[PDB]
């Protein structure tokens, strides 16, 4: 109760809406219990997933009587939209995707017999996931893969999300020498997941973790990338949480520090503070007759746990984009000559 | 050997429409190839390529796939030359398209006859070339009468007489049912009979007594499907005036 | 009928005038290239000025100015080759346009100093590092403004360039020392603002001149000493390094092998090292003063498609 950032309502941990009002598709109620029970996701997993199933809801489209399909769709879109929003806050790939998709949903007009409603919209959607997610990254790849030079090292850190792609170009689809070093936290174990895939490919993994982040730094040790979730208007980067302690553990030992982002990551907002805007994230997990049980009726105790906190720009040496390399300080000018203009 | 020209002349003179892809794109525009001299190349300016000015993410969608352009200018002696397609009009890229569609599937016919044969691709080519693009519009529609008016073959000789036969050989669907006869008759046969006489005459075959393996021809696909019903109808009508049981499958 | 590539035409009006210098020379060469050689068609003359910036480069890789002009000169092709003039006045348009460089960047040093005068404020004693002539070119007109001041020129080890400075503004009039390039740290406590020059500015802002430009640069924030640079719009160029470590010269900047009898051990270690974007806090160009996420910008936008 000194900060009382505990009772900060950014998540509403309701849950079991038993409410018919509305047609919830089946299959978006196993992307929500997908999502928020068990987490497997990234940003753009979550991204692609939503994509891959607005794309099934809007394939079923079941329209009602006397409305049009100008005039409905948004709001039950919508009405698909608040599942997700009670299942787990969104991301920005969450958010510059579905206004995106509301804005083409505004422009169609009111002569599609429900047949070429697919073919400008499933076909627009899956040319939305071709260009501003998949040749996008195929463009991260093709960037950031001549600023590594072989036989060195990488320090990731989480599950990427672009990047387990660059390490594996760089790995066998180029050949060249390296030695990738995961480190993740607890309790999304998510780093294993960049951890099987890369060893399993055939690569120099090191799996480690972060409380013992010092004795990865005093290696041979370079380049280290960081996957996104957002990057803010001023440079400061948003990402799931631990990121900023190695980011500013590898600018203080002056080896560089990279972020794979794309064009579609860059947000509007602006924060400095990190526990702010944030997510508070079930502390049931931080437990796994256990360690303790019960928090709760117990006086005077309590457990929390953050996603997502932020490195201040002067630790980032580069952003990557897919127009190309910036410093973090200049984010804005692709926030305002590029974003949503391509 | 490969692949080679189409008329004789050594580049697409001034002010003709042609087809490329785009190879890549840096700064200078595409470095497309011609897909009618296919082992050439040549280039395309940026501010030609439409008028937008394309972005990277758009640049990379385009890359490998071909389009139409008509050319500006062309180096007699430099294989170092303009494409162009902002001035192209719509019904331009229909009638090109048509006609590299027609030249695919004319080089189609001759790639695997001169590879397969063994000889030189160019000279058989181009004494094919000579008068029955000369003399009326190229390949396609002059061997779609070729086959019917044999007075193109006697025109013109070629080296070998074998890719005459392949050439012969190239350019000149069964819907089954298994219809079950489960007669316990005396005039069945007679019924049988009268379904043969107008069924057939459209692959049918006896099995045994009762099973028939009928394989109804389509040309459209679909164009069995007024037919294969049809002969249904048949077998229903014939069996109630003879005295026997035919059931369908 | 001269080839353009190396010494038949570059390399011979340099020895014309010591103070033209290497990114224009570049961009008088490659012009006076197409003023010449335009055989009327778009196509051959790009891949003729690709091929001859590419051979350029391949002449001497270590002197990344060169690479600077070389590529700005491909984005003044790129823009004068948009507002798309079917290439039939563009034969004609873009060569009279042409020689507007050397008619525009020939007298851009002045125009440096109409803008940079009003830095160096009364006593403010000066540290320059390396013969940067824009840096010079700004303190002759400070000179002849009749402003009060005093100077202090590094050495340039190993490439000499600190011995120029004092027999260039003795002579014109100004009490100048020359400090030794190792005596900064005891020395930049005492003085007030420090100029660079560079031979490149990255896609951050950073300064890609000489030997210890970071040496004097982190001095300088650990003075909390105003880390001005002057330089010039035909300085701008692609290369965005990450670490202190450019294109190397020839193998690392580490070197660990034998030296055989009496070879040569002074230039064993690295030659231009670079600066991040946080010790510059203002850079001098054509375009005004201009901090350097702005030079971030103007690099960042006329180098994107």
């Amino acid at each position: 109760l000194e900060q009382s950032f505990d009772n900060s309502s950014l998540i509403s941990s309701v849950k079991e809406l038993l409410l018919n009002k509305d047609l919830i598709h089946p299959s978006i109620l196993l992307l929500t219990s997908h999502l928020a029970h068990y987490k497997i996701v990234g940003s753009i997993p979550r991204c692609i997933a939503m994509l891959e199933v607005f794309q099934i809801v809007i394939k079923d489209y079941q329209t009602p009587k006397g409305t049009t399909l100008s005039r409905n769709l948004t709001s039950y879109l919508s009405h698909q939209i608040d599942l997700l929003k009670k299942a787990r806050p969104l991301s920005v790939t969450m958010g510059n995707a579905i206004r995106w998709l509301k804005q083409e949903i505004s422009l169609i007009d009111p002569s599609t017999p429900d047949k070429a409603a697919k073919k400008d919209l499933c076909e627009k959607i899956g040319q939305f996931a071709k260009e501003k997610i998949e040749l996008a990254d195929q463009l991260i790849i093709d960037n950031a893969s001549t600023q590594i030079e072989e036989s060195t090292t990488i320090v990731t850190y989480g599950s990427s999300k672009v990047l387990t792609e660059l390490l594996l170009h760089n790995a066998i689809s180029l050949k060249k020498n390296i030695k990738v070093i995961v480190v993740d936290s607890r309790p999304l174990f998510e780093g294993r997941k960049m951890a099987e895939t890369l060893r399993n490919a055939g690569v120099n993994v090191m799996y480690a973790l972060i409380t013992s982040l010092d004795t990865i730094f005093n290696m041979d040790v370079d380049y280290v990338f960081l996957g996104a979730h957002s990057i803010l208007s001023n440079g400061f980067l948003y990402s799931r949480a631990g990121t900023a302690m190695l980011a500013m553990s590898a600018k203080r030992r002056n080896i560089p520090v990279l972020v794979c982002c794309e064009s579609l990551k860059f947000s509007q907002r602006v924060q400095l503070d990190s526990v702010t805007f944030n997510e508070l994230a079930d502390p049931n997990d931080l437990v796994n007759k256990n360690i303790l049980d019960g928090w709760q009726e117990l006086p005077s105790l309590n457990i929390v746990n953050i996603l997502y906190d932020l490195t201040p720009p002067e630790y980032i040496k580069k952003v990557i984009t897919e127009f190309g390399a910036l410093p973090p300080s200049s984010v804005p000018v692709i926030l305002r000559e590029y974003k949503g203009s391509a | 050997t490969s692949h080679c020209r189409f008329y004789e002349n050594k580049y697409p003179e001034i002010d003709d429409i042609v087809m490329v892809n785009v190879q890549q794109i840096a700064e200078m525009g595409a470095y497309v190839k011609l897909l009618e001299y296919d082992n050439i190349e040549g280039m395309i300016l940026l501010s030609e390529l439409s008028r937008r000015r394309i972005r990277s993410i758009q640049k990379l969608i385009r890359v490998g796939k071909n389009d139409v352009a008509v050319v500006l200018r062309v180096d007699k002696e430099k294989g170092y030359i303009d494409l162009s397609k902002r001035r192209v009009s719509s019904e331009d890229i229909i009638k090109c398209e048509e006609k590299y569609q027609k030249s695919k599937t004319v080089h189609s016919i001759l790639r695997y006859c001169a590879e397969k044969f063994q000889i030189p691709l160019e000279e058989l080519y181009k004494t094919i070339a000579w008068p029955l693009s000369r003399k009326f519009g190229h390949a396609y529609e002059a061997f779609k009468l070729s086959i019917i008016d044999e007075t193109v073959w006697e025109g013109i000789e070629p080296p070998s007489k074998d890719v005459l036969d392949e050439l012969k050989n190239y350019i000149s669907v069964k819907i089954r049912a298994d219809v079950e006869v489960s007669c316990f008759s005396y005039e069945g046969i007679d019924a049988i009979k009268d379904a043969l006489k107008s069924a057939e005459d459209v692959k049918v075959k006896l099995v045994a007594a009762p099973l028939y393996v009928l394989t109804t021809q389509a040309l459209d696909k679909q164009k069995g499907i007024e037919q294969l019903e049809s002969a249904i109808e048949k077998i229903t009508e014939v069996i109630t005036k003879y005295g026997g049981v035919c059931n369908i499958t | 009928m001269s080839e353009f590539n190396i010494t038949e035409t570059y390399l011979r009006f340099l020895e014309e005038d010591t103070e033209m210098t290497m990114p224009i020379a570049a961009i008088e060469a490659l012009v006076t290239l197409l003023r010449i050689k335009t055989p009327e068609t778009a196509a051959e003359m790009i891949n003729t000025i690709k091929s001859s910036t590419e051979e350029l480069i391949k002449s001497i890789p270590n002197s990344v100015s060169l690479r600077a002009g070389c590529d700005i000169f491909m984005r003044f092709v790129l823009r004068n080759l948009h507002l798309y003039g079917d290439w039939e006045n563009c034969k004609q348009h873009l060569i009279e346009n042409g020689q507007l460089f050397v008619s525009r960047a020939k007298k851009s040093r002045n125009k440096i100093a109409e803008i940079g005068v009003d830095f160096i404020a009364d006593d403010d004693i000066i540290l320059v590092h390396g013969y940067s002539r824009a840096v010079f070119s700004l303190l002759n007109h400070a000179a002849n403004k009749f402003i009060r001041f005093r100077c202090v020129v590094t050495e340039s080890r190993p490439s000499k360039q600190g011995n120029q400075l004092y027999t260039l503004l003795e002579q014109k009039g100004i009490p100048v020392t020359l400090i030794v390039d190792s005596a900064v740290g005891a020395v930049i406590d005492k003085v007030d603002k420090v100029f660079v020059g560079a031979e490149g500015v990255a896609e951050s802002g950073g300064i890609i001149n000489l030997v210890g430009t970071y040496s004097v640069g982190v001095l300088a924030h650990n003075a909390r000493k105003p880390f001005y640079v002057v330089t010039e719009s035909h300085k701008f160029v692609r290369m965005f390094p990450l670490s202190s470590d450019d294109l190397p010269m020839a193998g690392p900047p580490l070197d660990f092998t034998r030296r055989t009898d009496d070879l040569e051990d002074a230039l064993r270690g690295p030659t231009i090292d670079y600066t991040a974007q946080e010790y510059i806090t203002a850079l001098i160009t054509d375009l005004g003063v201009l901090t350097p996420s702005a030079v971030s910008e103007e690099l960042i936008k006329m180098w994107y498609d």
